[PDB]
């Protein structure tokens, strides 16, 4: 099934069309995607080695774990300690890569080693289950992620209110993709085409990305994650650039609805509200984050603990260029630490730690 | 890392998806209309969309 | 400076430890043949008209029992394979066991049973051993050394430009099955380990195209096929082109690896052999393999090239190109 | 039914496990020579004009470092000795290591250094190995296998009536030194372990009285001299008379053993060899031994007799008689 | 030094005299010793194989650990549990063999496995030290033993009162040798000569054993522990029997004073008082035990905890004949379990567990 | 298991006895008169008598 989407023929055809449309192209065309899964597709399938010298694919900040502020990671840790001293022991769930994310003050794993109960989970439901198995304890899930990950949390929060669970809390560090994309525009990040993230689209649909192509005239293209989805999108983008088009094509129509996914949208709306948030190594982006509304405030772990997070916490270690990698302005290989002191096993920056981290992906796949 | 799977069982919110000889349970909270035979996109244990 | 799990994961980090310490501290490392410095699947010792192959392997797989096998079948299989990829016929096994105080006598019996059944398949006898019991809560550790006789020895450095690269079967089965078993990931039909002795496979190809035409071999255990290949490329100082579309991979393995977020190329295989053969013998070796019960799924996956020496080039399904990086260390804990 | 510390203490209880399970479950146990069933210090494999001796030994001594030696010197010493008491000349060593996550890199280096220094003394090279790292808090385990060539093989069953029984040096040093080190028992001068390769000692006697006149040998490691002797008596089906007054024992060892309430005859020795020689060659073997740096203290302790077959008779200092019972298990924990 | 006491010549001479004095002897002469260390000497040096068929050496109840009532061992365990429930955690010290002594309700080692703090010590001073290193805990020493072991406890109790230690307690299970010897007399245990224990003599001196040779006319002989000490004593005894003598010879004059050791005697008297006590597998012997006086009652662990020890606790496991072994009426080899299900590693009875146990000694040395 | 030792140091109650190349500390509470050069019988870490 979907064999075509991986067909060596379908691919070599798309690659030929792309080469054709570009041999006549002046200057250079830069296409940016904002999804780590797309970066994985591009890199895993060696798509860059199939592109013409004048066509470039750059990875934007498509990694929710990479951009979660250190201030928030430290906060969660401070609250674990604050609870301990208050006799209360908390059960903290986090994703695997987030678990190892470094900060000036250590990671969740460093905490684990101090005798704290930190558990790695694959989803929020895992956390929900732990909540029912441990009533004598407050289970909290450090929740980072974009729309695609926000939804499962917005749904789990519903199933939790009905059940009237009191030990089901989460530290919201959710972010919105479209906003950050605009910010990069207002800041000079160069690219003439945008490969909109497949899954985040599935949620906010093609509709969620329109406000961008209209307010800046940038041709967007919702794409899947098979190698031919991305090759298609690139071709489609090269052409809307050459023909001066400025619209949004839904190449991933098989999985995305124009309106997207209504349930999730309201499901998320029922609990979260767009707010101003900080993106690690990038700055404070306007209306780019999601925090729990005043009502569902009892689900936020911070409504039970107020900690003093030290100021001036550096976002990255000296020498790390993850901030530029996140902007699609730098390649991980440009980094002096890349593959040296920084590797997936012993990461210096967040971009190398994260599964959707561009550095980890480049490292993992031996980029040419 | 989201991957496609064929639904082979539904039970209200829970579902059993087969990803080529590998089955796993998935919450249908975001795809209520899901039903056996369908093909959904699973992200962190949740169905987020069906395929056409 | 502390020892990390990575230092024993068979990847690059472990390579550092070997080069930064082990090979660097030991000064006497050979007996007139392939020695420690070579880091081959075993050592060789000239003995007149023939050579003695010497190999040793510790096993610490957890749990002791898993779909398709156990620590016992693994001990015999691992040692026999390392002798086999050196071009030697298993002669005898030496079995050391370090048992944790409290292990149920039944477990020990079950492990010994599997070792026995596995050993009889080669066939190869276990002529000597050792037994130690510790208070440490380790359950069990099995260390097996083995001696074999090789008329013509094969090393990781014999790969020549133009040669063809083969694998005796599907890749990623042992590491993915064991990982899936851990995360409770259930299957339509359980994904099994492939642990098994494959001397018959090597022997078959040799008994078909002759030892001189088998230029290199290695069982891709810790760190997987990528590691085994990256190891051959480096030592033979040749480049290796592999076509992703020809690498045999079970549907169940592809699926579980994606969910697990790991590559089936970086995990250990316990019942496979990588073989570099003379370009004009590839087909006969392949077929010779296909005719064995354990090589039914063998396949020519690539060729030895002259460019990118010491590296492994991967031609992706859609035709792209990228390196097949040798893992930093096997992704799965206690895989062997 | 659970495995107990006793099952790996080299005594009688461990003999039960070997007979009640191991030998009873493994069915293929030989390669045309001395095999597993014999439970000799090593196995033999006929190879034309000569035989290959095969031996393996795990080491789990704690602490890793102790007066006189360490786990590294012990690994090399133990394997070389087992080859040596079989009548074989060390050819090559295979080294497996199972390191606990967290070990200080310096410890590993120090162990490797000792292994190297010890290996160079034989001399014998370490031609192949394996490295595993576990989360278990075990520090380190060293498993060494070794191959040797024996022109004429010696077994525990060759003792003949009338033969003389010798030891290359003092008895009880390694086990008592290590026990004393544990209980903080301080000395006027620290009691040291005797761990060391003693191939030169065996070789010397052979190069003096000829291999044919060395009817039996065994290094008295776990379970001590009593165990090594009780083992020779049984397999050779002969009786053994030992005169307590002739057994060499350091003053420090006698003293510590009394305070420790244990017999120096039941604890492991790591630098000694028991040798049964033709009655008319005892003196030359003794002197041949006395001329080596490690056999200066050798001594004829008894003779093979026809009565009390399978048992070991002890003639006490005052002239009394009693059996020298094979310990149930080595008294000292983690002695090797 | 003392080379003579182990001389193969001195021994073979004594052995010859003994044979001489016995070749003319009618019936049979039975000499009983009541010290496990003597049994060790006799057995270790193969002395029995040097004696004439009509001369026998039997081992009496010379093992303080063997005869300590199970009721007392269980009591101590019940108090450990009682303290735990009272929040109080106790540090229990015991000797190595005592640590493994079995009872119908398990041993101190079985307790250890339940998370209790049981420590093996070589002497009471060890316990005293633990008391000073753990003030936040009550350290108690289950104290069994004869006069020789009582003294170090009677001395440690002094050093403890002065220091005014409040966490230095001990469960007294001390016993007196001379009394038990009399009891065996009044009960038929056959022997015409008594090798009085060297070390217990060192304490109570030759004087402490006189009341026996006078009230029953039994020839006693205080002996050391070198092989020639015992051989000497045997010869000396054979002769006092043949010549109808009835006195006490101090063969161990080099280590024992007639009055014995005054300090220890009063040192013991200052704290303990002869009382009626039960001997495991033997019965309740009159004025054979030592308990702390009403004043130094604060040193007894039972003055802080009152436990209900179940009645009818069998003294030994079925089949065990340690009671007869203790009486010198049976040899451990007479026992069906000897060397079968009962060994030092996996003991069925106390006689096999104890270091001075006659069964352990026979087993350990391969008796002929 | 009591064994003979030669006193090579006294310090009030404590003492240092040598048992043939093996030294250990012993309480002299029951042998106050003890002093270097002496030979005592040690039982459970206490001197119980001197030798003549
Ligand atoms: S490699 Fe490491 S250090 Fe360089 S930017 Fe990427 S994560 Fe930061
Ligand atoms: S051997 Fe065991 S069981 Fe028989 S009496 Fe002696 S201790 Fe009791
Ligand atoms: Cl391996
Ligand atoms: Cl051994
Ligand atoms: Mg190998
Ligand atoms: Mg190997
Ligand atoms: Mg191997
Ligand atoms: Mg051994
Ligand atoms: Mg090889
Ligand atoms: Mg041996
Ligand atoms: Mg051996
Ligand atoms: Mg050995
Ligand atoms: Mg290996
Ligand atoms: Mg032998």
């Amino acid at each position: 099934p979907f064999e075509a989407y991986r067909s060596r023929e379908v691919a070599m055809k798309l690659v030929e069309k792309i080469r054709e449309e570009a041999k006549t192209l002046d200057g250079e065309i830069r296409i940016m995607h904002v999804c780590g899964t797309h970066e994985d597709t591009v890199t895993r399938h060696g798509i860059r080695s199939l592109l013409p010298e004048n066509v470039k694919v750059v990875s934007g900040p498509g990694c929710p774990v990479c951009i979660t502020p250190v201030e928030d990671i430290v906060a969660m840790q401070l609250i674990m300690r604050k609870a301990r001293e208050e006799g209360e022991e908390i059960i903290l769930t986090t994703f695997g890569d987030m678990y190892k994310i470094p900060t000036p003050m250590g990671s969740f794993a460093d905490l684990k080693s101090e005798g704290f109960d930190v558990r790695i989970v694959y989803g929020i439901f895992d956390t929900y289950r732990i909540a029912k198995e441990n009533p004598d304890k407050t289970v909290v899930h450090f929740s980072p992620g974009f729309e695609t990950t926000t939804a499962p949390a917005a749904g789990m929060l519903n199933v939790a209110a009905q059940e009237e669970l009191e030990n089901f809390k989460i530290y919201s560090v959710h972010r919105l993709t479209p906003p950050a994309v605009e910010v990069l525009l207002k800041q000079g990040t160069v690219f003439q085409g945008l490969i909109a993230p497949g899954h985040v689209s599935t949620i906010i649909g093609v509709k969620g990305w329109e406000y961008l192509t209209e307010k800046y005239g940038i041709p967007q293209v919702v794409a899947g994650f098979e190698p031919n989805d991305v090759l298609m999108a690139i071709l489609m983008l090269i052409r809307m650039y050459k023909e001066g088009e400025a619209r949004i094509i839904n190449e991933y129509e098989r999985a995305v609805k124009y309106e997207g996914n209504v349930v999730a949208q309201k499901m998320i709306d029922k609990f979260f509200e767009v707010v101003d948030a900080k993106w690690r190594a990038l700055g404070v982006f306007p209306k780019s984050g999601l925090e729990l509304r005043k009502e569902w405030k009892d689900f936020e772990i911070r409504s039970f603990y107020k900690v003093e997070v030290p100021k001036n916490l550096p976002d990255l270690e000296k020498g790390c260029r993850c901030g530029a990698v996140l902007r699609g302005l730098a390649l991980p290989t440009d980094c002096p630490l890349f593959g040296k002191t920084c590797t997936p096993r012993h990461p210096v920056g967040p971009c190398m730690v994260s599964y959707e981290g561009t550095c980890q992906i480049f490292y993992k796949y031996g980029v040419l | 890392l989201a991957v496609p799977g064929k639904v082979i069982e539904v039970n209200g919110p829970v579902a059993v998806v087969d990803f080529g000889g590998v089955k796993r349970e998935v919450r249908l909270d975001l795809m209520p209309d899901t039903k056996p035979g369908d093909w959904v996109i699973v992200h962190t244990g949740f169905a987020i969309e069906k395929l056409d | 400076e502390k020892i990390k799990l990575e230092h024993g994961a068979g990847g690059e980090i472990m390579e550092e430890l070997l080069r930064d310490v082990i090979l660097k501290t030991l000064t006497l490392k050979s007996a007139g043949g392939i020695g420690l410095d070579a880091l081959d699947d075993g050592a060789t010792i000239p003995f007149g008209d023939k050579h003695i192959v010497f190999t040793i392997d510790g096993h610490t797989v957890k749990p002791l029992f898993f779909p398709g096998g156990d620590i016992g079948r693994l001990a015999v299989s691992g040692t026999v394979n390392d002798l086999a990829v050196m071009g030697a016929e298993p002669i005898a096994l030496a079995n050391s066991m370090i048992i944790g105080e409290g292990l149920d006598m039944e477990v020990l019996k079950r492990v010994l049973k599997s070792m026995d059944e596995t050993a009889r398949e080669v066939p190869v006898p276990i002529v000597t051993g050792d037994t130690k019991v510790v208070e440490d809560k380790i359950e069990m550790f099995v260390i097996t050394a083995g001696i074999g006789i090789a008329e013509h020895p094969v090393s990781d450095a014999g790969a020549k430009v133009g040669d063809a690269v083969l694998v005796s079967g599907t890749i990623g089965d042992h590491g993915i099955a064991l990982m899936s078993h851990r995360e409770g990931i259930a299957f339509e039909t359980e994904l099994k380990s492939d642990v098994a002795p494959i001397w018959d496979v090597v022997k078959a190809v040799a008994e078909t195209i002759g030892w001189e035409n088998i230029h290199a071999m290695k069982d891709p255990t810790r760190a997987g096929l990528s590691n085994a290949l990256n190891e051959i490329a480096r030592k033979s100082n040749v480049g290796i082109l592999v076509r992703e579309a020809d690498i045999p991979i079970r549907p169940e393995v592809r699926a579980a690896s994606e969910m697990l977020g790991i590559s089936p190329y970086d995990v250990a295989n316990e019942g496979k052999v990588v073989m570099v053969v003379a370009r004009e013998y590839a087909e006969e070796a392949l077929e010779a393999m296909r005719k064995t019960e354990k090589g039914r799924n063998a396949a020519i996956i690539g060729e030895v090239i002259a460019d990118y020496r010491g590296k492994v080039l991967l031609e992706t399904g859609i035709g792209g190109k990228r390196f097949m990086e040798p893992p930093e260390g096997d992704p799965v804990p206690r895989i062997c």
